[PDB]
RNA sequence: CUUUAAUGUUUGAUGUUCUAACGUUGACCCGUAAUCCGGGUUGCGGACAGUGUCUGGUGGGUAGUUUGACUGGGGCGGUCUCCUCCUAAAGAGUAACGGAGGAGCACGAAGGUUGGCUAAUCCUGGUCGGACAUCAGGAGGUUAGUGCAAUGGCAUAAGCCAGCUUGACUGCGAGCGUGACGGCGCGAGCAGGUGCGAAAGCAGGUCAUAGUGAUCCGGUGGUUCUGAAUGGAAGGGCCAUC
RNA sequence: AAUUCCUUGUCGGGUAAGUUCCGACCUGCACGAAUGGCGUAAUGAUGGCCAGGCUGUCUCCACCCGAGACUCAGUGAAAUUGAACUCGCUGUGAAGAUGCAGUGUACCCGCGGCAAGACGGAAAGACCCCGUGAACCUUUACUAUAGCUUGACACUGAACAU
RNA sequence: GUUUAUUAAAAACACAGCACUGUGCAAACACGAAAGUGGACGUAUACGGUGUGACGCCUGCCCGGUGCCGGAAGGUUAAUU
RNA sequence: GUAACGGGGCUAAACCAUGCACCGAAGCUGCGGCAGCGACGCUUAUGCGUUGUUGGGUAGGGGAGCGUUCUGUAAGCCUG
RNA sequence: AGGACCGAACCGACUAAUGUUGAAAAAUUAGCGGAUGACUUGUGGCUGGGGGUGAAAGGCCAAUCAAACCGGGAGAUAGCU
RNA sequence: UUUUGUAUAAUGGGUCAGCGACUUAUAUUCUGUAGCAAGGUUAACCGAAUAGGGGAGCCGAAGGGAAACCGAGUCUUAACU
RNA sequence: CCAUAGGUUAAUGAGGCGAACCGGGGGAACUGAAACAUCUAAGUACCCCGAGGAAAAGAAAUCAACCGAGAUUCCCCCAG
């Protein structure tokens, strides 16, 4: 009765900190809103995370919530 | 005797000018209306052989 | 499953429909939507829900 | 072909098209080969004794592949642009 | 030309009768000093029977074969695709007949947009009132809610309400992701046309992650692409869908 | 019970002692009437049980007579066999050692005997599994089919009446 | 009486008897693409098949299923047209 | 069959600490030598006074060779 | 009279021992069964391989049988050793 | 030899000698090497026969497109940043 | 009754063997499809009839494409 699972997602960050992302890059694979959507940021359907700009990303909490978003900085 | 093209696969497959190979997309055939009109439009035009696969459609076409 | 495919039928004469589903039991009228008919290239009513 | 009994790749994927056979009676002619034939005409019969299309090539088309540095009259033929032009700045006369 | 009686008359069914086909493993004659055969005469049946071609049924009487894999041996049982969590060792991924639960949909609104709103639970008091309906305040602060599992999310709400609507648009697509491949997924922006909104703008389906099936063979509609002398057509292709 | 799992069922007989046997009981796991039921004289190289007689079957062997075995002469095989200067023990180790380790024992070579071991010889395990192996066999597995059967047409005609 | 020649002789096979069923003779049935041949130079007190298996007492209820026999208004139904 | 240090035997030849010496391998070094892969001055179809490094190996890939019979070179060369 | 009785030839093969590179690819020794019958035996003949024949054991069909032997398809195929 | 692993009590071999297994043909592709080179090369056949002739053909110098068709561009789309 | 079957004789010819090739009449399965039935193997193997030095085939009721070719057979291409 114990025997099925799912086949795994492949989720989580694909571009770490200060890493040179082209406008499109996936940024994070997500449920949810975990991360935030910042400057030069999309939010996809899926909630992924993906840049609009070429640049480099840039992690960091902001707002009331504490809550954390991604942005790409022009280099 | 002369290599024997294997026929199914001359219908499913044409050469290209730098050696590759283009081929129809699968999953266009039927059940599409479950599917959504922007995968379907993607699988409209042809792609080409990936590299792992060029070995068996060459070997299956000879006289490409 | 109960829901079944309909197609819905452009009223400009092009021939092109679109394709969807519908719950027959329930709201047994006929859907008719304004969709873009990619032949004389404008927005158009469509009707059809067998 | 055979892939271990997956599915292969030459029928998991869709056959298309069809074959004309009028493309099996239709030739390109290179502007290379217009100083091939003796007259100075090209016509499809006397590109025929020149041995650059097939005996049963029945519609010939000249295209911009090489050069032409002659006076050459192609009749009965179908010209591209670039080769109508090529053929025109070396005293050329398309005749359809 | 509407109608409607008849027969030489065409073929339909049934019934009766016939004989000349056909049959005869009845008698008799000859070939022939032959229980075969044939012919002959005769009787008996007789358009039957019987056989051929076609056809439905029956048909282990006979034939060719199939009758799965995983598996702490095999078999019985269970399982086989997909989604969620844990195992999983703080990137991804990661096995067991490991531990636990779901899916094989639903929705023309439960979608788009504009505008607006913010729960559960308990407390106090109050007509029928119970411990719990509705009302008012208060504390509470999401301990609720999410069309359906679980997880991650959600107040700028993605949650509740209403108005207008069809972007559940068509063609494309920088670039990424994930896959051995097939493929799957995310996607700004462009063209065309639309909706909402005063406007900025948002909208290429639904909070997301399951809700599915390659190719072949066909079907339907569109499309004068092709059209085996030629004009057509058939069929094929291409597009959409089954 | 040629059928009973439970089961050596219960009781009784027979025996000092009886899972068998006989008889009866019924609680027939799971008899039963021509795939016969119940009996049944006779018959049986049939199965089971009892007794008399008999005995080396046995207690428990002993002796004897002969054919071999042993010795001489003559003839003269065989299976097997990687090579062998081919010991015990304890341990180790593809996990049960003549062959490794340690130790112990042991002068070299026969002959008659015995079979504990050489996982001895013999047969590419016959059980078990696997192979998208095979063969026969079964059937309301699939697909066919001889045969049987149905009708249409042909061989096959004439009339009469409705 | 028979049997696994060469590990089984038996409770197995057969058996007389019994029954069921088929068979009207160019018999059923069987061997045979066929002709023919057996059945049988027999003819239902016969022949073939099946089952039971001397003899004795007997052989009970069940025809829903499967077959077999029969019946036939209706429905379904092939070639053909 | 001692058979629970491998044995002998050990009261250290055990154990703990504190040290200095030795043994100990196909490891390292030393001498000589072969080969591979690079990189180097003279100079050149390069090979070296040179230089550096490498060189266990199944499946398996790559490279270069040995020998055998026959054909040509060969009516030649060796050989009673 | 008798598929009657005892028992030799004859036909068979229940037990035991021997032998198991045997004297023997199924026997020998002692015993055992039938022994006027559904007996046994000689000569010749017929039946042929999905066929025969079978008092039925899948028994037998030239020491070979759940499809004989010989030749051919044929170097079947062998994801196995 | 086979294996995770074999002195293994796992397989094979008594010994010697001799024989005994990646071939051949045609197609195709890659490499090397040679020839010619935007051209290369001929097949059958003829025969002045390993010559020479034979260029029928094949490949290559252009692709895109399902195709018509267009063509250094083409397809896609009404049209493409 | 005619006749015909049937009978006797004469003359002419055949009969059977043989390697392959040839034409015709019948016709497998293993196998391959990674199972298997369509399909494959293959009109192969095999059986049978008949012929000849070769046999068969053969002088367009053929192709072609609006230009034309001009019986059959075999070879190379067309083309996997
Ligand atoms: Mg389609
Ligand atoms: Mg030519
Ligand atoms: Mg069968
Ligand atoms: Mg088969
Ligand atoms: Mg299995
Ligand atoms: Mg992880
Ligand atoms: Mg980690
Ligand atoms: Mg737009
Ligand atoms: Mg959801
Ligand atoms: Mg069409
Ligand atoms: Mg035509
Ligand atoms: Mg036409
Ligand atoms: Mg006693
Ligand atoms: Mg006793
Ligand atoms: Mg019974
Ligand atoms: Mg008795
Ligand atoms: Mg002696
Ligand atoms: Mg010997
Ligand atoms: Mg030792
Ligand atoms: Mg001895
Ligand atoms: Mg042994
Ligand atoms: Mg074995
Ligand atoms: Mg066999
Ligand atoms: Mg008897
Ligand atoms: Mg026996
Ligand atoms: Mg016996
Ligand atoms: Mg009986
Ligand atoms: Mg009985
Ligand atoms: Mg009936
Ligand atoms: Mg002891
Ligand atoms: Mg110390
Ligand atoms: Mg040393
Ligand atoms: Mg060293
Ligand atoms: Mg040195
Ligand atoms: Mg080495
Ligand atoms: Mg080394
Ligand atoms: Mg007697
Ligand atoms: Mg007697
Ligand atoms: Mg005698
Ligand atoms: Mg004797
Ligand atoms: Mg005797
Ligand atoms: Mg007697
Ligand atoms: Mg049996
Ligand atoms: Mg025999
Ligand atoms: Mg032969
Ligand atoms: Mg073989
Ligand atoms: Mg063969
Ligand atoms: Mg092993
Ligand atoms: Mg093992
Ligand atoms: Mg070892
Ligand atoms: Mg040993
Ligand atoms: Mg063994
Ligand atoms: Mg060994
Ligand atoms: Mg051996
Ligand atoms: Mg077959
Ligand atoms: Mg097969
Ligand atoms: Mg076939």
């Amino acid at each position: 009765r114990n025997g099925r699972d799912s086949e795994a997602k492949r989720l989580g960050v694909k571009r770490f900190g200060g890493e040179s992302v082209l406008a499109g890059s996936i940024i994070v694979r997500q449920r949810g809103t975990k991360f935030h959507a910042g400057a030069n940021v999309g939010c996809g359907r899926d909630h992924t995370l993906f840049a609009k700009a070429d640049g480099k990303v840039k992690f960091e909490v902001k707002g009331p919530k504490n809550r954390k978003f991604i942005s790409i900085e022009a280099e | 005797p002369k290599i024997k093209t294997v026929r199914g696969a001359a219908k499913r497959f044409k050469k290209t000018g730098k050696g590759g190979f283009k081929h129809k997309h699968a999953n266009l055939r039927h059940i599409l209306t479950k599917k959504a009109t922007k995968r379907k439009r993607h699988l409209r035009p042809k792609a080409m052989v990936s590299k792992g696969d060029l070995g068996l459609v060459i070997a299956c076409l000879p006289y490409a | 499953g109960i829901r079944e495919k309909i197609k819905l039928v452009s009223s400009a004469g092009t021939g092109h429909f679109y394709t969807t589903t519908k719950n027959k039991r329930t709201k047994p009228e006929k859907l008719e939507l304004k969709k873009f008919d990619p032949v004389v290239r404008q927005h158009v009513i469509y009707k059809e829900a067998k | 072909g055979f892939e271990g009994g997956q599915m292969p790749l030459y029928r998991r994927l869709p056959k298309f098209g069809f074959t004309s056979r009028k493309a099996a009676i239709t030739a390109e002619i290179r502007l290379s080969d217009l100083a091939k034939v003796e007259g100075g005409v090209v016509d499809l019969n006397t590109l025929k004794a020149a041995n650059i299309i097939g005996i049963q090539i029945e519609f010939a088309k000249v295209i911009l592949a090489g050069e032409v540095t002659t006076p050459v009259t192609v009749r009965g033929l179908r010209v591209t642009k670039g080769a109508r032009a090529a053929i025109e700045a070396a005293g050329g006369k398309i005749e359809e």
